RNA sequence: AAUAAAAUAUUACUUUGGAUAGUUUAGUUUCCUGGGCGAUGAAGAACGCAAUGAAUUGCGAUAAGUGAUAGGAACAAUAAAAUGUGAAUAUCCAAAAUUUGAAUGCUUGAAAGUAUACUAAGGUAUAUAUGAUAUUCAAUAUCCA
RNA sequence: AAGGUUCCUAAACAACAUUACUUGGAUUAGGGUGAAUCGAUCCUAAAUUACAGAUGGAAAUCCUUAAGAAA
RNA sequence: GAUUCACGCAGUGUUAACGUGCAAAUUACUUGUCAUAUUUGAGUAUAGGGGCGAAAGACUCAUCGAACUAUCUAGUAGCUGG
RNA sequence: UGGAAGUAUAAAUCGAAAAGGUGAUAGUAUUCAUCAAAGUCUAAAUAUUACAGGAAAACUGAUAGCAAAGAAGUACUGUGAA
RNA sequence: AGAUUUGAGUAUCGUAAGAGGACUCCCUUAACUUAAGCAUAUCAAUAAGGGAAGGAAGAAAAAAUAACAAUGAUUUCUUAAGUAAUGGCGAAUGAAAAAGAAAAAGACCAAGUUGAUA
């Protein structure tokens, strides 16, 4: 595993792209060597490119989603992708204010007939 | 000739591998499977066959998503 | 049959596939029992059944 | 267990087959089936009464 | 002596043991002190009547009841609206 | 009348067998905490992925693993390369997530496929029932110039 | 149709083919199936199954163009 | 819906062979039959107090005077064995 | 249904109110007592052998204990349910 | 033409489906078995079949008990109690008030009223 994230992360999305078609025709030019017979050295060199493509599309993925995040963070309607991570249930639950909704009549009387707080003398 | 003879024909098949399922239980000619009991929307599942139920139901494959949840 | 469909044709492949032993190198391992593959089958001995 | 020993879908063969009447497993193809059943002294079957948590 | 036993349905199936009652204790007791540190006047178990057993195989006995009635709180100038709030119970 | 080849009996040793003894990373029961899945595609099924893998395990065209955060020097059956400028290992996180399956454009037998629209190839949306809003209509159904 | 790699070759014979086997449809490792014109795909036969509708306590059943602002 | 031979097919007889068989119904010869009420492949339809039957309670996967499979169910037994 | 001249539900028919229901022996009357049906919500105390994570045990110790102490609902059988 | 009523097509934003069902709420007229036979009864809201739910669910604020020196929503436990009663009054089935505890909590629509009405 030889491409550094460092590496990666200084590169333009231009460069992203140009260095994924070297490491996806540097691997395509292995898989040829090992069915024809390379050399051990060349066989573990295939495992390593192999990592740096995942290495690789990861960091553009990653960048763009979150760039997309950013668009959509003020955004009325914003992408189920985008959403906060929920299950189904959570999603269809009232929310904490629709539950401790209470009518005017009864909000009122709790504000003039609250819950004393007192002891008793023994 | 109820026997050995009778088997001869026997070159037809009655079940074939099923799409939900994947056993060889589909009928052709009834065009439903006997297992997991195919297009009918819920799983073909009884109380007599207790044994059939833990062949096959939640936790008896990979869980690939609610295994996530539930340990989250 | 000489005729097949596309999806039944690759699990035909697949159990062909299958049928191999452990190879040698596995065998070596330390604390290893898998000496012998006993899901094996040949065509005139058990039918697959599909 | 509750049924420990009483797993089976086991009947007895009756008579005329030169064996006892002890329940037999059903079936075939395993070494398993028409071996002996739920019965008190066979292998694998449940026991004499079964302790029970209460 | 003749018996009358009924075990001829399934009893096994109607059998309830009592191994966690050692622990409902547990249960109560945490639970009753968690609301005493709470608030403890809310644990106070709100004062209650002084009311006759019914029958007369129990009529010269005293028990608590539930809730001082309307008339109660009004012959000891109690509101019935702050009598809840100070732990009083009320049964109108 | 005689023989001990066979036969029989006892012990020692060896053999076929796996009892007995010692042992447990497995079960059984009760109790405590939770009881946290799915059209944002679930459970289940299928196929594929390791330098040498058939099963199993883990994973999904980024493949027995990627990033991030912790973590501090290994793995090994045999080689290789990488490695204190960070190896193993851990995760309620991020990206990614093949064909199907309630399966939901149409079809689906073991079926190969295929229609339109939007953005050649790729990717999205289009099943049924249903609530709200918008828009286009139908019926002299009630009035009505 | 059914079987599913049994096809071809090489090495090898512990087991298997009621003796044996240097043989094998048996062991191990490789190789092998090329379509615009042959078939599937297209059409309909006996028959089969949907949305809506009708029936049913329910599961589900009926209807296949009749009942539909559908087809 | 005449008489026969043949490819085939059936199962009249030997009550032959075999009867721990080649075979959980087969073999040999003899016999009959061998195209229109014929023989036969695939598809399709009919399901358990049901189907199907030129009718034998016959057939419905070696299971039929009520199939197979699982649950009630460790069904009950004044009877047999321990 | 324990509810016995009808405890509860449903169907056919019938069908109220200047209110009325109940006091379980049917009926009418007069008192007495006690509630006010035919719309809705509501925490806590309670259950649990699905499943997940833990802790215990006068439990079993490889024919025992789950069917499963190894790639166990696996090998293998059946057209299939199983 | 215009004012309404009703019914459709399309578009947008959502919603139901499936898994699980140990515990929870229900639908349905099983039989083996017991009665030393058997036909009501028993087995028995039991098995199978079907629907619907949550971390709990169901119930819940008197058209309720009682006849007292009276109580007072619901739920669960003790007792009442194998009791009253039911039953070829046979086999068998079978509660509840009182009383003792755990916990405690009460609020709404409809109808009525206010209408330079919102």
């Amino acid at each position: 595993a030889s491409l550094k994230i460092s590496a990666i992360k200084a590169m333009s999305k231009n460069d992203m792209n140009a260095k994924l078609i070297e490491l996806k025709g540097e691997l395509a030019n292995l898989r040829t060597a090992k069915v024809t017979g390379g050399a051990p050295s060349k066989i573990s060199r295939l495992r390593v490119v192999k990592k740096d493509i995942a290495r690789l599309l990861t960091v553009m993925n990653t960048q763009r989603m979150e760039a997309l995040r950013k668009y959509y963070k003020q955004a009325k309607y914003v992408p189920k992708e985008l959403r906060p991570k929920t299950t189904r249930k959570e999603r269809r639950q009232l929310t904490k204010a629709q539950l401790n909704l209470k009518t005017v009549k009864a909000a009122k009387k709790a504000q003039h007939f609250p819950a004393r707080k007192f002891f008793v003398l023994a | 000739t109820k026997g050995t003879s009778c088997r001869g024909t026997r070159h037809n098949k009655t079940h074939i591998l099923c799409k939900r399922c994947g056993k060889r239980s589909w009928h052709l000619q009834k065009q439903r499977c006997a297992s997991c009991g195919y297009p009918d929307a819920k799983m073909r599942q009884y109380a007599w066959g207790y044994k059939a139920l833990r062949r096959r139901t939640q936790g008896t494959g990979r869980m690939r998503h609610l295994k996530i949840a539930l340990k989250r | 049959t000489g005729h097949k469909g596309f999806s039944y044709k690759l699990k035909l492949g697949k159990k062909i596939h299958q049928n191999r032993g452990v190879p040698q190198w596995f065998r070596m391992k330390t604390g290893n029992t898998i000496n012998y593959n006993f899901k094996r089958r040949h065509w005139n001995r058990r039918k697959m059944g599909m | 267990s509750t049924e420990a020993g009483k797993q089976h879908s086991a009947i007895s063969w009756g008579t005329g087959r030169a064996v006892a009447r002890i329940p037999r497993i059903s079936g075939s193809g395993s070494g398993r089936n028409g071996q002996g059943a739920f019965g008190n002294m066979t292998r694998k079957g449940h026991m004499f009464s079964p302790l029970k948590n209460f | 002596a003749v018996s009358n036993i009924h075990f001829c349905k399934d009893w096994r199936s109607k059998v309830h043991t009592w191994f966690k009652q050692p622990f409902r204790k547990i249960r109560r007791h945490q639970t009753r002190v968690e609301k005493a540190k709470a608030v403890f006047p809310a644990t106070i178990k709100s004062l209650k009547p002084s009311v006759h057993c019914m029958n007369q195989r129990f009529n010269y006995k005293l028990r608590l009841g539930r809730g001082f009635t309307l008339k109660e709180l009004r012959a000891a100038k109690i509101d019935k609206n702050l009598a809840r709030t100070i732990g009083i119970a009320v049964d109108p």
